[PDB]
């Protein structure tokens, strides 16, 4: 409930009304590094996991495969 | 100048002046219940005129 959440002191915010200012200001010139920098700090925790288990799933469906055929 | 002033051109000026403007708020002191900008701008005009 709004009013006794925090104790906050010296503390200024400045805003702007949403009709005086830009809807997307500098919307690819400051999104594309920002995405390409949100990116590299994700891409060593999250894919390499997703690599493996793609090695994974082809490998078991070339041995299904191979296992298909008939040994002469 | 007072003497001409009625109703109607009352609610024409006040209409112009107030009715859906964007205003300058300024706060100080505990002011965390002070309303976020688009709830004050969202009060500067009514959904039954
Ligand atoms: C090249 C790739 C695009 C790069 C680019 O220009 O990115 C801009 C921008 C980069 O972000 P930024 O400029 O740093 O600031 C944006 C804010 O960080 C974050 O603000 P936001 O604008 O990203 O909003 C948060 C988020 C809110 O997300 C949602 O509302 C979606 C919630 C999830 C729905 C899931 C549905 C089920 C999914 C099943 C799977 O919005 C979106 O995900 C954007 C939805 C766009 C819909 C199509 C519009 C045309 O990315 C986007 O706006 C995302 C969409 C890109 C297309």
């Amino acid at each position: 409930e709004f009013g006794n959440l925090a104790r906050i002191r010296h503390v200024i915010s400045y805003s702007l009304s949403p009709f005086e200012q830009r809807a997307f200001p500098s919307y690819f010139s400051k999104g594309i590094p920002n995405v390409l920098r949100r990116t590299r700090e994700r891409i060593l925790r999250v894919a390499p996991p997703f690599v493996v288990v793609y090695l994974i799933y082809t490998w078991g469906n070339q041995e299904f495969e191979q296992s298909k055929r008939k040994n002469p | 100048r007072i003497q001409e002033v009625d109703a109607q051109m009352l609610r024409d000026i006040c209409s112009k002046y107030f009715y859906d403007q964007c205003p300058a708020v300024a706060g100080y002191g505990p002011i965390e219940q002070l309303p976020d900008y688009n709830r004050i701008r969202s009060g500067m005009f009514w959904l039954r005129f």
